[PDB]
């Protein structure tokens, strides 16, 4: 199936199965507390997690994959996948995180909550790294879902065939720094320079994660939070 | 059983 | 200006080939949670030396203030350490070589309470190493990109010296005979293996600092510095 | 007041 797509084909797929930008429930008199903003990310987030389910329903050669894979991988890059997203969100925002259309949030809000205000850093910092680069959404939907199929792929043949959807991936990343007049060099050098962001979306998530462990959580982010504790 | 399995094969 | 970005790609592995630090031996004597601790502990504290000077002989590394050389070490530490044991432990499926004389499987990961997971994780990162037949010229290349990429956001020099590193790893599969497609696909391959890496640093770091772990052995005072770094 | 500057500047 995936492996029968052409690159236009793939970019074609992940942008129609981009999921919608959900608004927040934020009050803007209603008085700014570490429980509401918490509150106010994790009602979010957990929404997020239904569009994200269903969107990787639509990512090529996911529905390939076992209900047993799909569940593991989707438990090990959720929050990364969330970060990805909001990073992308808030590219036009600089020192902004754009949470949600009606939820702009810097670096002091973050400090509202214990230790948060390190990763508002590190997302901000990522935020950047795409504004300089100048990604663009066909790039971002190819890290997105580089990052569904990879983050779990060495925590499980099958695996196998989530490598051979990976390099279809990767070809087409290059068809399209080919087609913005790149050069060779130029291709392998943003190429790099997109999953080398990967590493340090990896290390968001993992210290995210760290907190958010140690908790007023819904019943799916508790069953993906435990995936990881 | 998990609520993630629940979602994914609906 | 830097020098590093006035070298070739065969000098990029020339100098990398060149500084690579020595394969360390263990201590000499059935392992418990104590003795592996004071084993891999004094193993990993003898070996940050060899890397620091290795770390200053990183092409482009000596550029940076020695904050930003501070820092880079403090955050991928554990990551450089983690790329060594995988990459030595190529040639011995379902077995860590520590040390030459230090091989270690799951089942010697399990007297030390959940550090069985990451065994896992390391020897899956070998074996897949070893099916993707990783070249040493490879190798010093990741793990130089380790060095420099795991604190980058946390400047501008940086950067060029990846692109650097990153022509050097296209250089060497050319080279090797692979096509172009082959080429940015082998590129990406070896490059999603690094956040498996930062991963497993992340989950191995979080056992490190807790001060259960903390307190079972005598942690030197420089592996001490290096954990606090991660607050 | 750290191990790793001496070690960086030897
Ligand atoms: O790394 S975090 O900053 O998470 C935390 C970091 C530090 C302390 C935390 C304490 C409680 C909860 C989360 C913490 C994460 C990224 C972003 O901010 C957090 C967070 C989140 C917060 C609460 C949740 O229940 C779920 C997600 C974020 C988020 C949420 C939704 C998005 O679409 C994008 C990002
Ligand atoms: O990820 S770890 O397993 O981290 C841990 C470190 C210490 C205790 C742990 C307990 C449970 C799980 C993980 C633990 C780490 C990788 C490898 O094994 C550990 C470990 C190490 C142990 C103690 C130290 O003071 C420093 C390093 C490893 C290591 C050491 C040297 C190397 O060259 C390569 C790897």
């Amino acid at each position: 199936l995936a492996l029968s797509l052409t690159a236009d084909q793939m970019v074609s797929a992940l942008l129609d199965a981009e999921p919608p930008i959900l608004y927040s429930e934020y009050d803007p008199t209603r008085p700014f507390s570490e429980a509401s903003m918490m509150g106010l990310l994790t009602n979010l987030a957990d929404r997020e997690l239904v569009h994200m389910i269903n969107w990787a329903k639509r990512v090529p050669g996911f529905v390939d994959l076992t209900l047993h894979d799909q569940v593991h991988l989707l438990e090990c890059a959720w929050l990364e996948i969330l970060m990805i997203g909001l990073v992308w969100r808030s590219m036009e925002h600089p020192g902004k995180l754009l949470f949600a259309p009606n939820l702009l949030l810097d670096r002091n809000q973050g400090k509202c909550v214990e230790g948060m205000v390190e990763i508002f850093d590190m997302l901000l910092a990522t935020s950047s790294r795409f504004r300089m680069m100048n990604l663009q959404g066909e790039e971002f939907v190819c890290l997105k879902s580089i990052i569904l199929l990879n983050s779990g792929v060495y925590t499980f043949e099958e695996k196998d065939h989530i490598h051979r959807v990976l390099d279809k991936i990767t070809d087409t990343l290059i068809h399209l720094m080919a087609k913005a007049g790149l050069t060779l060099q130029q291709q392998h050098q943003r190429l790099a320079q997109l999953l080398l962001i990967l590493s340090h979306i990896r290390h968001m998530s993992n210290k995210g994660m760290e907190h958010l462990y140690s908790m007023p959580l819904s019943d799916l982010l508790l069953e993906m939070l435990d995936a990881h504790r | 059983h998990k609520i993630l399995h629940r979602l994914l094969q609906d």
